[PDB]
């Protein structure tokens, strides 16, 4: 599943950052496409995701209203943008793409991570 | 990837 994540780095707590999810444009997994967090020695985190029914974007209580997700389409890529970073937000981020079902699983396809860390 | 939860239950979409 080719499904890199990038636009990772260090960031001053406040900064923004951009991230970038590229699908294939050859397979779809595929209605579905969402980011999520993994920090040394916590859980995996749901960040955001954005579903094609008329586009629908979701996102988690802790990043809402500072995290955007958004589509460029020509490019089949998924963009991140965080705002107002904190040391909190410190992890790999990564993408999945799936086929929503509104049911109690999903079948995520998972990308590969991009390591963001926002420190002084 | 194995099956995870639905992490869209619950969350209100825009």
């Amino acid at each position: 599943v080719q499904l890199q994540a990038s636009g990772g780095g260090f960031v001053q707590p406040g900064g923004s950052l951009r991230l970038s999810c590229a699908a294939s444009g050859t397979t779809s997994f595929g209605d579905t496409m969402g980011w999520f967090r993994q920090a040394p020695g916590k859980e995996r985190e749901f960040v955001s995701a954005i579903s094609r029914q008329d586009d629908s974007h979701y996102y988690a209580d802790s990043v809402k209203g500072r995290f955007t997700i958004s589509r460029d389409n020509s490019k089949n890529t998924v963009y991140l943008q965080m705002n107002s970073l904190r040391a909190e937000d410190t992890a790999t981020y990564y993408c999945a793409e799936w086929m929503n079902t509104r049911r109690e699983f999903i079948t995520p396809y998972w990308g590969q991570g991009t390591q963001v860390t926002v420190s002084s | 990837g194995k099956p995870i939860p639905n992490p869209l239950l619950g969350l209100d979409s825009t």
